[PDB]
RNA sequence: GGGGGGAUGUCCGGGUCGCCCUGGGCACCUCUCCCGGCAGCCUUCGCGGGCAGCCGUAGUCCCGGUUCAUACGUCGCCGC
């Protein structure tokens, strides 16, 4: 993140550590206080964490959290002193598993964030007003909008932009675009796998998809062909994050796993090729 | 004619086999549809146990709900049924006596 | 009929018939087991039709 | 016990097509008004499509049926509209309700108002124009003017009138220059505006006052299928002047009322939108859609009037034809009736987080009848009363038997143009008498060989039936409220015994104490009809059993010099705290010469009275309602009925069924939660979140919980005066149990009628919408 | 049902007939349904109805 | 599924003849651990390890007896 200390924004670095297996911990750095190895601990929490976000400046910053999520918004305004660098944080159940989620923030102050978890049942849950309804002992009712296509779990959900659409990519292959202001849904369903990654450029034009076939490539939004392709070696592998579809106890648990050697030749005449 | 009779008898075993779990857990009172006859089923088919895990959507599973279970097996009870109740069920301790028209 | 078994689905294209559409598919079952060239589709779909 | 399953009773379910309630939403009062609200008879209105409309009372979760009216054959209801007065006050302070009236449509030409006390059609008005197909009320600002506007299928929007108790046509407001428009829905955005919704793809919103057109919003042409037209299969009103209206190609399309524009279009359902409701603020929005789908609709934040889809869900199992939303008195809730007969509710301001609930599709009352000494059991539906033989015991079955032990005996088949209302058998099954809302007749059985026995002196039909255990007294409650008891003489001959009724010797009710503002408030003199008849095992006391509460019996006083008088206890026998769903007598009698009267009222509420010593019995001293078991005490149905041994008395609502020891004494759901008119709160996978929890203190230690809002001596005296109950739901669609012979051994006949997709309509599928 | 009217050839004599509809209810009109039945399914067809079954 | 028991009903030699039992036949309930699966909590980067474990069968307050399917770009005619 880049936030303010007195009067020179700089980089701060939010790590998310375990303690102990099922819980972590979140530790934030400077320059100066990684040179010298002491963080500022900011919240340690005790279920099975997976990630750790932050919107732009450092205001709100949330927490991944196998079926909880932790908000966190920082106590004082302007930041005036470094030590002063606290984040109250309310945590919540989300009602599925959580796989992978977006957020987006409603704006220089930030007025609320708009959250995507897309949970690992298939579903979308989008949470419309967090900061405004956990800013006030009690809370009012909140209710995320459910969009369920995917089968399995779905790998990326992300905002686009100016927030219209809501794009997303599973294991079916299938590149997804909620219209999030009608009802309707359209998508690009036929690439080569599973859509692993997504992101979108700072402008709203360029899409990007990591492929699971190893690959990316960068689209043109309504062109939808590969402006740029990449394609690297696509064999076995053994993944150190396992899967985003092996939690939930399918017919087949995916596992890590090699069988067989892979089928590889050097062709002569072109030695420099190599079909496999 | 022995590749004949070896098939024939290949499926009335498993058909027999199939017949002794079937009757056991009819005694149990698991009520299933149970042949009683000296005669074949038509169809070689017994009804096996409701299993304890379904399949969700898109191919994950979980636990049978008992009342999901229920709902199968008033699905599979037939349309007339002699089911008496005795004592020791009113106590809590043994089940029911059922016989269902054999459909 | 290969696609449909190639695909784990010929139970699910079968399992919910009407008896004149099954004489039909016995009907197509009976006249085109005699040829060899897929004489093993044709008793695929004969083993899950008497199933 | 012994039972035998039955299902080859079938019962032919009615496809729901309307619902309504008295009030559309009543005002928020607090803890310390409940005294200004109490008085309020909030009632639910269902027309199915066999012409039957059916009270319900919400009774703050209980949902027990009251009122069942069944038309004649071939005749259907499309619409259901209460009209509510406001609230008029009296001289001294006190407050008169709204006086409410129910109007329905059938397909016809036709608005007919229906008399609720006089459990009948009060008036039939008609004008000249086509047959009507959608209705509504206008509603208040004037106050002593209110009146019904009709849309209907050549496109007149018929205008009638409704000034006290009167129902005329008054006018046309105009008519649509296209005569292939039909007006398809209606729903009224103020007091001077009605918006129309036509099936050439338009909405139309006239202004009542000049009968003019104000504008004429419309829609494309579907893109999904062919047939170019879009329908408005349904439009409301939102409170802050925004129209939604469920349409054809499974949208549902905001139009923003100052202009008379579309906002938003959302597609969610596949096939068409059926129905909408509002909340009574407007913030949710229910949308029912044939794809049996309901969906839910809230507010988007940031913008204004922007709307967006929460989620949607399969609660029926047929296309939703209808639904009506109601909040009020701490309740909010909507029901939804589809096409698979069955009402569904659900929470409205705790929608996903409570359960929905599915109302039993069978009627209340039981609708089986058995005599238990010739082994008949019976059913009765639309024009037509079966009879079915046992033939045999079950002690000689305990497999290839059955078929033929059960026997399709005896149709017997009514004239005219009415439906069976009610219907009772003697103990030998030789006198059995049927009543429409018409008529009564007996038939006298012979073992088949049927004849009609004809009754005289009546011609205005009756509600209820119940026949003597000595064959002498015919007892019926007609025009709901009147109840009426005749002799039958049974003169033996050569040929055998005949049987010859008496004129109707009417017997008069007691003149209770009721203040005029109730009488007059509400819906006035609406559950003076009463519910159940019961004689005693020896025909020697009746009793009748009103809506409200009040118990009425009668004792026998002989020499026909026989004679039924009213009971001096019977100013002492109380009103119950609600309606009692079951009422009779023992069969075994008592030691003092008295009987043991069994009731029990729709709180779950059991009691035993001895009538002529006017007081409880000492059982009834000893066990009160809160020494009742909890299996009993949270079953949520309404019990069916009871049947009857010595000292066991087993019980049976829809899905439950009980026993318990009347000799003996006695020693999941949360009591104390707080909950809306539908189920109890999720507790596995619901969309709103459980636990949510406060962290101070970083180091994750202190964490906080946050709240997600918006008689002793009697008892002593009692024991100073000094188990065996078993429950089970293994017998789900319960319709009828009914006791045979042939604490001692005793046979039943446990009818269940579960619904399936050969007993519901058939569903249909375009090329586009194949359901998985 | 109402008797048919008889025509001696220039006029008609027939009998008013109201006795169908006392105080019940109004009899549904089968065209309308019909009608309002065909909105609904404008094209589409059943699914197969029932299981195994002539 | 196995090993074993505690207790349910039964005939054949039976026994002073009764509580039952031994020899044979046995079907059920209960306990016991090993078998196959699931989950949680600690240690390890993981590989693995440790801990108290549940499920292997039946019918519910209501009720997950749910939620879920793969687009555009242009159509038509004739020939090889």
């Amino acid at each position: 993140d880049a936030i303010e200390v007195a009067g020179k924004v700089d980089d701060v670095l939010l790590t998310l550590n375990r303690l102990t297996k099922s819980s972590a911990q979140i530790i934030a750095y400077n320059s100066k206080m990684l040179a010298t190895k002491t963080g500022k601990l900011l919240h340690t929490y005790d279920e099975s964490p997976q990630s750790l976000r932050s919107v732009a400046g450092g205001r709100a910053i949330v927490a991944a959290a196998k079926e909880a999520l932790h908000i966190g918004i920082l106590k004082t305004k302007k930041l005036a002193s470094w030590e002063e660098l606290a984040y109250r944080f309310v945590s919540f159940d989300v009602p599925d598993i959580i796989s992978t989620f977006d957020i987006r923030p409603i704006i220089a102050e930030l007025q609320d964030i708009d959250v995507a978890v897309g949970g690992a049942r298939g579903a979308i849950y989008v949470y419309s007003n967090l900061l405004a309804h956990l800013h006030t002992l009690r809370v009012g009712t909140i209710q995320p909008r459910k969009y369920h296509w995917h089968r399995r779990a779905v790998h990326s959900v992300k905002w686009s932009g100016d927030g219209n659409y809501l794009i997303s990519g599973g294991y079916e292959t299938v590149l997804v675009l909620w219209q999030l202001d009608t009802g309707r849904v359209d998508f690009l369903p036929h690439l080569s796998a599973a859509i692993e990654n997504i992101v979108v450029s700072p402008k709203g034009s360029a899409y990007a998809l990591h492929l699971d076939d190893n690959s990316a490539m960068v689209l043109s939004t309504a062109e939808m062909k590969p402006s740029m392709y990449v394609s690297g070696i696509q064999s076995l592998v053994l993944g150190d994050r396992p899967s985003k579809d092996a939690l939930v106890r399918r017919v087949w648990r995916p596992i890590d796993e090699i069988a067989s050697p892979l089928v590889a030749t050097i062709s002569p005449q072109n030695p420099s090729h190599m079909f496999l | 004619e022995a590749v004949r009779l070896k098939g024939v008898i290949a499926e009335a075993a498993n058909y027999a086999k199939r017949a002794r779990r079937a009757l056991a857990d009819s005694a149990k009172g698991k009520a299933m549809t149970v042949h009683m006859s000296a005669e074949l089923p038509l169809g070689l088919k017994t009804d096996n146990k409701i299993s304890t895990e379904r399949v969700r959507s898109g191919g994950e599973i979980v636990a049978r709900s008992s009342r999901q279970i229920g709902h199968f097996i008033s699905k599979r009870r037939g349309i007339y049924s002699i089911h008496r109740i005795s004592e020791e069920m009113l106590l809590g301790a043994a089940g029911p006596t059922v016989v269902q028209e054999a459909r | 009929l290969t696609a449909l078994r190639h695909r784990s689905a010929l139970r699910e294209a079968l399992q919910g018939r009407d008896e004149l559409s099954v004489i039909n598919i016995l009907r197509w079952a009976g006249k085109y087991v005699a040829d060899p060239r897929y004489r093993s589709i044709c008793v695929d779909v004969a083993f899950h039709l008497i199933d | 016990m012994d039972i035998h399953r039955c299902r080859f009773v079938r019962y032919p379910a009615s496809a729901i097509n309307a619902v309504a309630f008295t009030h559309s939403a009543l005002p928020v009062v607090s803890s310390s008004k409940k005294y200004l609200q109490k008085n309020i008879q909030v009632r639910l209105a269902i027309g199915r499509a066999n012409g039957d409309i059916e009270i319900w009372n919400p009774l703050n979760g209980g949902w027990y049926q009251e009122v069942i009216i069944p038309g004649g054959k071939d005749r259907s209801v499309d619409g259901l509209v209460w009209v509510t007065d406001p609230d008029e006050e009296m001289a001294d302070g006190k407050i008169i309700h709204g006086k409410s009236r129910l109007f329905s449509i059938g397909y016809t030409t036709t608005i007919t108002e229906w008399d609720l006390e006089k459990a009948r059609a009060k008036k039939h008005a008609s004008g000249q124009h086509g047959e009507i197909w959608c209705f509504g009320v206008q509603p208040l600002p004037a106050a002593q003017n209110r009146k019904l506007v009709a849309g209907t299928v050549d496109g007149n929007l018929v205008l009638y009138s409704i000034e006290d108790g009167d129902l005329k046509f008054q006018k046309t407001l105009t008519r649509t220059p296209s005569k292939k428009t039909k007006f398809v829905s209606i729903a009224f955005q103020s007091h001077n505006i009605v918006i129309v919704g036509c099936s050439n793809s338009t909405i139309c919103a006239y202004d009542v006052r000049t009968g003019t057109m104000l504008r004429q919003m419309t829609l494309g042409t579907d893109l999904t299928g062919g047939s170019k037209n879009i329908i408005v299969w349904a439009v409301k009103c939102l409170p802050n002047g925004d129209i939604v209206s469920g349409d054809s190609t499974g949208q549902v399309c905001i139009w923003d009322g100052k202009t008379y524009t579309q906002a938003q279009r959302i597609q969610s359902h596949t096939q068409d939108v059926l129905c909408l409701s509002v909340s009574a603020d407007g913030s949710k929005i229910i949308s029912g859609g044939m794809d049996r789908r309901t969906a839910v609709y809230e507010p988007m934040a940031g913008q204004s009037g922007r709307w967006s889809k929460v989620f949607h869900r399969r609660y029926h199992q047929h296309d939703v034809k209808a639904m009506a939303s109601f909040e009020g008195k701490g309740m909010s809730v909507v029901v939804s009736g589809g096409s698979d007969a069955s009402p569904i509710v659900l929470p409205l301001r705790a929608l996903g987080k409570e359960f929905h609930r599915t109302l039993p599709h069978l009627p209340q009352h039981p609708t089986v009848l058995s005599a238990p000494k010739a082994r008949y059991i019976l059913s009765w539906w639309e024009n037509e009363i079966r009879i079915w033989h046992l033939l045999n015991s079950a002690q000689q079955f305990l497999p290839l038997n059955l078929r033929k032990n059960r026997k399709f005996l005896a149709q017997v088949l009514i004239k005219g143009a009415s439906h069976i209302t009610s219907a009772s058998i003697s103990e030998d099954g030789t006198l059995l008498a049927a009543s429409t809302p018409t008529d009564v007749k007996v038939f006298h059985l012979d073992p088949l060989y049927i004849k009609k026995v004809n009754m005289t002196g009546t011609g205005l039909g009756a509600t209820r039936v119940q026949i003597s255990p000595d064959k002498r007294w015919i007892c019926w409650a007609e025009e709901g409220s009147k109840v009426m008891i005749s002799r039958v003489h049974a003169t033996e001959s050569a040929d055998g015994i005949s049987y010859t009724v008496s004129v109707p010797h009417k017997l008069h009710r007691l003149r209770r104490q009721i203040p005029k503002h109730i009488l007059l408030g509400g819906l006035g003199s609406y559950d003076r009809n009463v519910s159940q008849i019961a004689f005693s095992a020896d025909s020697r006391m009746l009793s009748v059993a009103d809506l409200a509460g009040y118990i009425d019996t009668w004792v026998l006083r002989g020499p026909a010099g026989e004679r039924w008088a009213r009971n001096p206890k019977a100013a002492m026998i109380p009103k119950l705290s609600a309606a009692p769903v079951v009422l009779s007598f023992s069969p075994t009698p008592r030691d003092d010469g008295d009987y043991d009267l069994l009731v029990v009222t729709t709180l779950k509420q059991l009691l035993i009275f001895n009538p002529l010593r006017g007081m409880l019995s000492e059982w009834s001293r000893r066990n009160t309602y809160p020494k009742l078991p909890e299996p009993f005490r949270d079953t949520r149905d309404q019990v069916k009925g009871i049947v009857w041994q010595g000292q066991r008395a087993w019980f049976y609502g829809v899905a439950s069924l009980f026993m318990f020891d009347l000799s003996q004494d006695f020693s999941k759901r949360k009591r104390g939660a707080h909950e809306s008119g539908a189920g109890s709160k999720i507790e596995k996978h619901s969309l709103v979140p459980q636990r949510i929890r406060a962290a101070s203190a970083p180091d994750g230690t202190k964490w906080e919980d946050i709240e997600m809002v918006d008689g002793s001596e009697l008892q002593r005296l009692r024991e100073e005066n000094r188990a065996k109950w078993w429950h089970t739901y293994q017998f789900r669609p319960i319709m009828g149990i009914v006791p045979i012979e042939g604490i001692p051994p005793l046979e039943v006949a446990l009818i269940e009628r579960p619904l399936s997709e050969d007993d519901l309509p058939e569903r249909y599928f375009a090329e586009g919408e194949w359901e998985r | 049902k109402n008797p048919k009217d008889k025509r001696v050839g220039s006029t008609a004599y027939r009998v008013v007939s109201n006795g169908g509809d006392p105080r019940l209810a109004p009899k549904a009109k089968k065209q309308s349904l019909n009608l309002k039945q065909a909105l609904l399914r404008r094209d589409r067809v059943a699914k197969p109805r029932g299981g195994f079954f002539v």
